[PDB]
């Protein structure tokens, strides 16, 4: 039956949004990246040698 | 009348893009996993 | 009364998004492999001889 | 009044699914499945004796 | 003034789930038991005495 | 006019499949703890 | 104005379900007895000598 | 017109299979602490 | 343009139920509360000296 | 109109209960802090 | 009228996949768990 | 086009209630505040000098 | 047509109680502050 | 077919709320910039260093 | 028929409002930074 | 009729402010990343 066309990307990445809806997940989105970088900080921070307190 | 409320044609793009992606994740992952492998050895 | 017929898989994987609405889970689905990532390497990073903090 | 017939189980099964419905509660079953997954590789991979991490 | 008659349990017990509608709590009950039986096997495994990591 | 929205007939049939798995399930835990207590005492 | 009467415990009690809707809470309600009842052995198993692990 | 939507017959129903439950965990737990006290007196 | 009167507290505090629904929210309240407890019970309970634990 | 929904009767009738209640938890609680000082003196 | 809103039909074809896949599930898991014990014995 | 006026605070303050519904949101506020004394006093108890168990 | 749906009416009623309560929490951590200040001095 | 012209930041800025309702997100983001300075403090609080506890 | 449901003008004054406390917090942000830094030097 | 609710239109626009906003997102971690590995070198 129906047989989909393999899509080009990144031309097609615009049908994310065809998807997801960002009045929904945009903040979501923001808030998960933000929660990666806390993690690294916290992995990368915990190494005295990677931290600014010198004091 | 399906349970997601998708039609055939959306569920097949949708999963059609998926496949693409997910591809390219996993070769992405398997690159990586090789580089680290050259880097520290595990096992 | 009604017996259904025996998938095929991969050939049937498509059907998923017939049960599973993307539009609510996709984002879900990302933010659960992101996890598992940072678990993963929360795990694998904790031992020093696999991390590049070296200074 | 009304009394329920005795199930058989595994040929009910499919019933759980006019009780729960997939449409909501397939990726939470799952993702709970990833979390236990997650939780038994905490427990056994902090073992050194069971994790490939051998540098 | 109306006054309810005393339950009856566990005769009566099918009448929880006219107050608890088992499609939106079955699988957070079923996840609630899985948190219980991580917590339990938390403590238990932790000693060292009663996990099967021998090696 | 039920809290849940069930019928009487759906929580009696609803509550007789709780109530064999459930009992599955304990009687599986009891196995369990058993097995358990044969392996590696407890008390 | 309008001077609500004092009420009378536990007489009144039941009027809790004039508020608060079982059908949402009760579930929520037997989960956080039942988290309390998870950190309280946390603590109490915690001590080795409140808990049955002896071999 | 009640805040939680139920009746004042469906509260006082409620209220009344509730207390017989709370009842029984209370006296199980009351149970439970003398048999710990037996077994590993505390204070 | 409108200027609010200074309310007049305690007097006026019924009407916070004006603004919070105690259906939705009550729960969540005494939930809220019961954490503030297990917190503070964790913190004095780690102490020795504060816990019945005697054994 | 009230944002939360409820009449100014429900309002009143509704803290006139919270206040009891809440009023009751409070002297509870003074009395715990009375005997865990005589118990165990903190400051 | 089912609780969940799905038909027999849908119920049955569901549960069908589900089974299938937790079958592969689980073969793939035993496999794994024979791998690790020739790797690490426990027990 | 259209150019918004500079708002003036706290003149203009009342107008987070324009935005943000405190029926939704007053007791996650709280919450939030809450969640904030707690984390305060997590880290300040933690410090033997600061606490009142001196027994 | 307010994003809240509050009126300007209930924004200003509801900012005036919000500011009175936040300003007696105020008064009384920085009161905390001075006696916590006093039995153990920071900095 | 229909190609989107490059916006001009910040100039653009203003239009995150034609996707972000911020009746539903203003304080979902503050509270998450909240946890940021939470998280933070915790990392530099902790060293003892830069924290005023000195009795 | 914004994503969001704002009008235009809702959104710039949204915004103008939004601008205007970031701004204020940041400096806050650089003024402690400032504190700090003269309390305890970093890097 | 997409499943997200946007237009073409909408999606279209929306993936542009994105690409912009995380292009510079993107030059500035590697701006950090540069900075980071001038101060501590890492690997
Ligand atoms: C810990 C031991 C090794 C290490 C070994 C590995 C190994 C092995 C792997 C990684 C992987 C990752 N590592 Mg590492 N890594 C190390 C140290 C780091 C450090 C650090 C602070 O030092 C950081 C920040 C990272 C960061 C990363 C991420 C970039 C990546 C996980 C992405 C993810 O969350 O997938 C899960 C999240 C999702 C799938 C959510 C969606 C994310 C996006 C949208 C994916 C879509 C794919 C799409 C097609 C991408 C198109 C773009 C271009 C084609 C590139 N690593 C050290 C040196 N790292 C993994 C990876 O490369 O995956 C490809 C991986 O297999
Ligand atoms: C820690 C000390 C002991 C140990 C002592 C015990 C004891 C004692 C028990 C377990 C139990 C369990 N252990 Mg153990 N266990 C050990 C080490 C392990 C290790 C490991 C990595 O080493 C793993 C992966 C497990 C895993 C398990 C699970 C299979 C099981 C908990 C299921 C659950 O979550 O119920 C809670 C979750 C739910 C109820 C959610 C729904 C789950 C399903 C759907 C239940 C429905 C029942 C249905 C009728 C099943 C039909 C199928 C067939 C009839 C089988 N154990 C060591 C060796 N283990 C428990 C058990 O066997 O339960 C029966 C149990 O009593
Ligand atoms: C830590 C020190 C002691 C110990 C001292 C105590 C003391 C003291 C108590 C327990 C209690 C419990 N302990 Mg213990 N316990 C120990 C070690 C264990 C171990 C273990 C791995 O070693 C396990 C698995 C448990 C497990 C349990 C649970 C069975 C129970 C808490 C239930 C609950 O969550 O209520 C909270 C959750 C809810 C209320 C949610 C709903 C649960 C159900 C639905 C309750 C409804 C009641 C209904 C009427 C039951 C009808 C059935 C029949 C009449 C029985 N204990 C050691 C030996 N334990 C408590 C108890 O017995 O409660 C009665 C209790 O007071
Ligand atoms: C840690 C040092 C001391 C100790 C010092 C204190 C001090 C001081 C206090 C407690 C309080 C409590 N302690 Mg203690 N406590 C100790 C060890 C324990 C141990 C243990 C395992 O050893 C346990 C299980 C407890 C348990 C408890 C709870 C019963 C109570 C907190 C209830 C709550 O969550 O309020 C918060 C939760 C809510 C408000 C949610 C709703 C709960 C119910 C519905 C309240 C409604 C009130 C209503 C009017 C009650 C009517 C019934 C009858 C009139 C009684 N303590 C040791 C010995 N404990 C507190 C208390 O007594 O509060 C009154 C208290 O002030
Ligand atoms: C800790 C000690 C051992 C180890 C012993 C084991 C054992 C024993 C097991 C695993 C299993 C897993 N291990 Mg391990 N594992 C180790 C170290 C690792 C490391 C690492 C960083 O070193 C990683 C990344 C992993 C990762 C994994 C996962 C691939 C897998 C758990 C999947 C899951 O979440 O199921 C739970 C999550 C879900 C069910 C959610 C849905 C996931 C998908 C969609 C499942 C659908 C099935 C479908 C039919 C798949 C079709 C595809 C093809 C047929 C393959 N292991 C070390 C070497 N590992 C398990 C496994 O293989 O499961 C099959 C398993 O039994
Ligand atoms: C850790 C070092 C010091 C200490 C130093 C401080 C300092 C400094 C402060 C506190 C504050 C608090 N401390 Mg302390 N505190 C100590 C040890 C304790 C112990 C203990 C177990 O030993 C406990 C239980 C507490 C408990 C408390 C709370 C009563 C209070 C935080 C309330 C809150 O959550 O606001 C945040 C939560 C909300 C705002 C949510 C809503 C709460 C209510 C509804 C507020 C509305 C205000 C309203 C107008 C009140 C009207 C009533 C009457 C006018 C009183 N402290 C030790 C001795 N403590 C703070 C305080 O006093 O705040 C005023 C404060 O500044
Ligand atoms: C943020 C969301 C809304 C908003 C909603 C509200 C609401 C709701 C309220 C206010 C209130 C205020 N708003 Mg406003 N407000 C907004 C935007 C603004 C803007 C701006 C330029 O954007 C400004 C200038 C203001 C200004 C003000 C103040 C006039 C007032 C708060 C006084 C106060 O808290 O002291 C500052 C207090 C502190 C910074 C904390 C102090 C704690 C101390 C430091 C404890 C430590 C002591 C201890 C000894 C430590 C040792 C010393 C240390 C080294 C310091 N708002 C936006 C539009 N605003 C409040 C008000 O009007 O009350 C009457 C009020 O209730
Ligand atoms: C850890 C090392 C240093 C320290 C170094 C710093 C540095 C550096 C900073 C702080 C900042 C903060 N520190 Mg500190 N701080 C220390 C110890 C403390 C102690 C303590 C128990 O000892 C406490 C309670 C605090 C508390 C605080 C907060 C008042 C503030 C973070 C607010 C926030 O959450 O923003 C995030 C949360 C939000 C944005 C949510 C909304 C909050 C409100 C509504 C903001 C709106 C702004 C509005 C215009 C305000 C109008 C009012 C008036 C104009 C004032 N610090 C020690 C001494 N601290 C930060 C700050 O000052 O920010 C301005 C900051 O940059
Ligand atoms: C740990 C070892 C190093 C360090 C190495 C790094 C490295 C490497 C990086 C950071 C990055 C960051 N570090 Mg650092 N960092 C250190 C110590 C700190 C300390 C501290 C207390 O000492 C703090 C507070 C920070 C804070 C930060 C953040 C400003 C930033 C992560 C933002 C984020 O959450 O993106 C994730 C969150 C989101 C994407 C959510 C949305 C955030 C906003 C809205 C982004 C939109 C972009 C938009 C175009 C911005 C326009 C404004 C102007 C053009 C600037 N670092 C030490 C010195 N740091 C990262 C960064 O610079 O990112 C650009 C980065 O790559
Ligand atoms: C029409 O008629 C109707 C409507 C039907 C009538 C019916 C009415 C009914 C049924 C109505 C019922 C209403 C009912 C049950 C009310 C019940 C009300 C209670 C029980 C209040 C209780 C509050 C208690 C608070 C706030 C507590 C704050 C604590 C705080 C902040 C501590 C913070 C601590 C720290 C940070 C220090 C941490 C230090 C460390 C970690 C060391």
């Amino acid at each position: 039956e129906y047989r989909p066309s393999k899509p080009s990307n990144p031309r097609d990445d615009w049908k994310l949004w065809l998807v997801v809806n960002p009045g929904t997940w945009l903040m979501p989105i923001l808030m998960a990246v933000l929660v990666v970088a806390l993690v690294v900080h916290a992995f990368v921070y915990s190494n005295d040698n990677y931290n600014p307190l010198t004091f | 009348n399906s349970i997601s409320g998708l039609t055939e044609e959306q569920a097949k793009e949708f999963h059609e893009q998926f496949k693409t992606t997910f591809t390219v994740f996993m070769v992405l992952a398997a690159a990586a996993h090789f580089l680290v492998f050259l880097w520290r050895p595990f096992y």
